[PDB]
């Protein structure tokens, strides 16, 4: 996350992250207290047997007794197009059941078909840069952003923050887009670099999804 | 503490006839950015392919060979990149193809 701000501790209890040999790679959301929810491409080359699922983390440079970590046993996809980055969405199911509490908790989804209009606000977050040059975040950073459709298509969620340069970096994929309290993207890819102020960053859109992720937890 | 990935230069049909590798360090997490950085100095330095002459090209793309057998193929001209990190470890090859 390029010029967003460090969250509150625990103040997103579904917020996840994805690592690989103790190092973060991707974001998540717990959407099940045995699944969670990333972008497909973020799993598409990795082995999956080797990912490691860090839930209740704020600082990962730490050793947070806080944290509950699980291992992946199943991915789900529904048509993904890795040529096109079209239905970039995953659902890992862990190895285990989180126990919920104040700091580990299960995101709240959309109806399906719920679609965001123009100029709607939003906040982003997530583990990735903190701006090329300067490295991966320790601390979890959230931004708020503005839901915009120019330079975008109907198959995402695009997002913008105006007046200055900042947006999701390399890292930031998988995690959470949250308005309105609901998770309504998955951050996916952005557009001539990091943070260029011209290209709204692009989400997953989860609302067109929902029924697909209801259908696996059953 | 570092480990040599080893890649391939396609240009117009013709390749290079040559082992040689890029140097990473050994598991780290690295953006497609990254990747883009080297793929570009091997062009320039092995083929004389500057950035303009990379724009000016019919087509440009790299792939990235995982040792799990899968791969990613990268338009170095769309200037899309999604947001994820990949290990350095994780890569068996790379291979550049400019036409
Ligand atoms: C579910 O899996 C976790 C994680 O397992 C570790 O990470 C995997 C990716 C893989 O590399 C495993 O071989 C690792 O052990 C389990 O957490 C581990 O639990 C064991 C026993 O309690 C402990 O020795 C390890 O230190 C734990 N690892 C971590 C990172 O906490 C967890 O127990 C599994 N849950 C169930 C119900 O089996
Ligand atoms: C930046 O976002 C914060 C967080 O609010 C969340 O994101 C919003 C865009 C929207 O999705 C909210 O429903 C989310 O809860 C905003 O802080 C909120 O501000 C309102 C108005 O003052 C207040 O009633 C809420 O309690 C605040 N929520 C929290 C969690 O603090 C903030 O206003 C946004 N900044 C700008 C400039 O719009």
């Amino acid at each position: 996350i390029v010029g967003g701000r460090r969250a509150r501790p625990h103040a997103w209890p579904f917020m996840v992250s994805l690592q690989l040999r103790g190092g973060h790679f991707c974001g998540a959301t717990l959407i099940a207290p045995n699944f969670v929810m990333s972008a497909a491409h973020c799993v598409a080359n990795v082995n999956v047997r080797a990912v490691r699922v860090v839930l209740g983390a704020h600082n990962l440079s730490r050793r947070e007794p806080t944290r509950q970590v699980f291992a992946v046993q199943r991915i789900f996809e529904n048509g993904y197009d890795p040529v096109n980055l079209l239905n970039d969405i995953v659902i890992l199911q862990l190895n285990g059941s989180a126990t919920i509490n104040a700091n580990v908790q299960v995101a709240q989804l959309p109806a399906q078909g719920r679609r965001l209009g123009n100029g709607v606000q939003c906040l982003a977050m997530g583990w990735g840069l903190l701006g090329r040059n300067r490295g991966i975040a320790s601390v979890l950073q959230e931004l708020n952003v503005t839901v915009v459709t120019s330079l975008c298509r109907r198959s995402n969620v695009c997002t913008l923050v105006r007046g200055r340069q900042a947006g999701v970096c390399f890292g930031d994929s998988g995690s959470p887009l949250v308005c309105n309290g609901l998770i309504h993207g998955i951050a996916s890819f952005v557009r001539g670099g990091c943070a260029s102020g011209l290209y709204p960053d692009a989400f997953a859109p989860v609302a067109q999804f929902v029924n697909w992720i209801d259908s696996i937890i059953q | 503490s570092t480990i040599q990935i080893p890649y391939t230069i396609t240009v117009n049909g013709t390749s290079q006839n040559i082992l040689s590798s890029l140097t990473f360090n050994k598991n780290q997490n690295i953006s497609y950015k990254d990747i883009e950085n080297k793929v570009k100095s091997v062009l320039y330095f092995n083929r004389g392919i500057s950035d303009i002459d990379l724009r000016l090209s019919k087509q440009a793309e790299y792939t990235v060979h995982f040792k799990n057998g899968t791969k990613r193929v990268i338009d170095l001209k769309s200037g899309i990149y999604t947001a994820d990190l990949i290990n350095t470890s994780d890569i068996k090859a790379i291979s550049v193809n400019v036409d």
